[PDB]
């Protein structure tokens, strides 16, 4: 009884998600713009002002990261030429 | 027991199929973007910009078009006022 | 003599001049991203900031001139509409 | 014989033609940058903007092109010195 209500537990829940992956996979379809062309203008006002804040996010990340692994190199060639005259001024 | 172990690996398997598509979406929203290299940032760039490119066009050409219909229509009711105009 | 004074005068703002138009032409060009080429990534990072907030004021202003007019025609739309209603009202009652 | 020369004259208002059309061009160059900083917008035609719109962004993606090498060599540069400063503290090692 109790493993056959698990396996109905776990159909009912497969068949949400596969209703979720359907709708999901459509909803990433026009934010990746491939809808535009049937859009209403006040679809098209949506979509652009969600676009414009992505777009924004995205650049200004990619150069957070660049910025962060610059950082980290440099610092660690700091550490590095310090570890350098320790063991030179050693003797 | 076997019926419930098909069962439950099927829910898995669902399951991180759609963790995997809220991930892919929440990037397109520009969100939770730590995992991501350079280049994969870079494409998503690439993408959104066409479609903003794309977007404004069609927004652009609405209006025009609207514009253009409003205009005609200005026509119109400017000879039919003046018709009514000359008839009173 | 007046006449040699006032030609040097011109003289003397033409040559002020001539250095500001040169000066300026060139700010222009690197506004335009003429320049890039001899750039830092400092001043690349600071064009950039200043371009990309340029685009935005532009594309704003394009948008509203198109929301303007639009905005005008329907107005213009309703007016003629009102004007037209009245006139139908004076056929129907008088020339009853 | 107490006059200016018609000479004089003629080089007079020729120095002051000079000096007014230098302070036009300063002055339509002063209009563009303005516009090209997306300010005083007013006069212009949509056509005007659009293309204004279409040359900033055009430097846009060759100032983020360039940004970009920049911080890709500058990084590469980085990962090639800290190879060189980890065979040299490695060596450093027999020393100790």
């Amino acid at each position: 009884s109790v493993a056959e209500i698990n396996a109905q537990y776990y159909q009912q829940e497969s068949a949400k998600l596969r209703q979720q992956i359907i709708s999901i996979q459509n909803s990433n379809r026009q934010l990746m713009g491939e809808t535009i062309g049937s859009m209403s203008p006040k679809e098209l006002r949506n979509l652009e002002g969600r676009l414009e804040r992505s777009i924004t996010r995205i650049r200004s990340k990619k150069n957070e990261l660049l910025f962060s692994e610059i950082d980290y190199m440099q610092k660690r060639e700091v550490d590095l030429h310090n570890d350098n005259q320790i063991l030179r001024a050693k003797i | 027991l076997a019926v419930e172990l098909s069962s439950q690996q099927e829910y898995l398997k669902l399951k991180e199929r759609y963790d995997a598509l809220q991930r892919t979406q929440r990037n397109l929203l520009g969100e939770d973007l730590g995992p991501l290299s350079t280049k994969e940032l870079e494409s998503l760039e690439r993408q959104l910009d066409s479609s903003l490119k794309q977007i404004r066009a069609l927004r652009t050409q609405f209006m025009l078009d609207q514009l253009n219909d409003l205009q005609s229509k200005e026509r119109m009711l400017t000879e039919t006022n003046k018709t009514l105009r000359l008839r009173l």
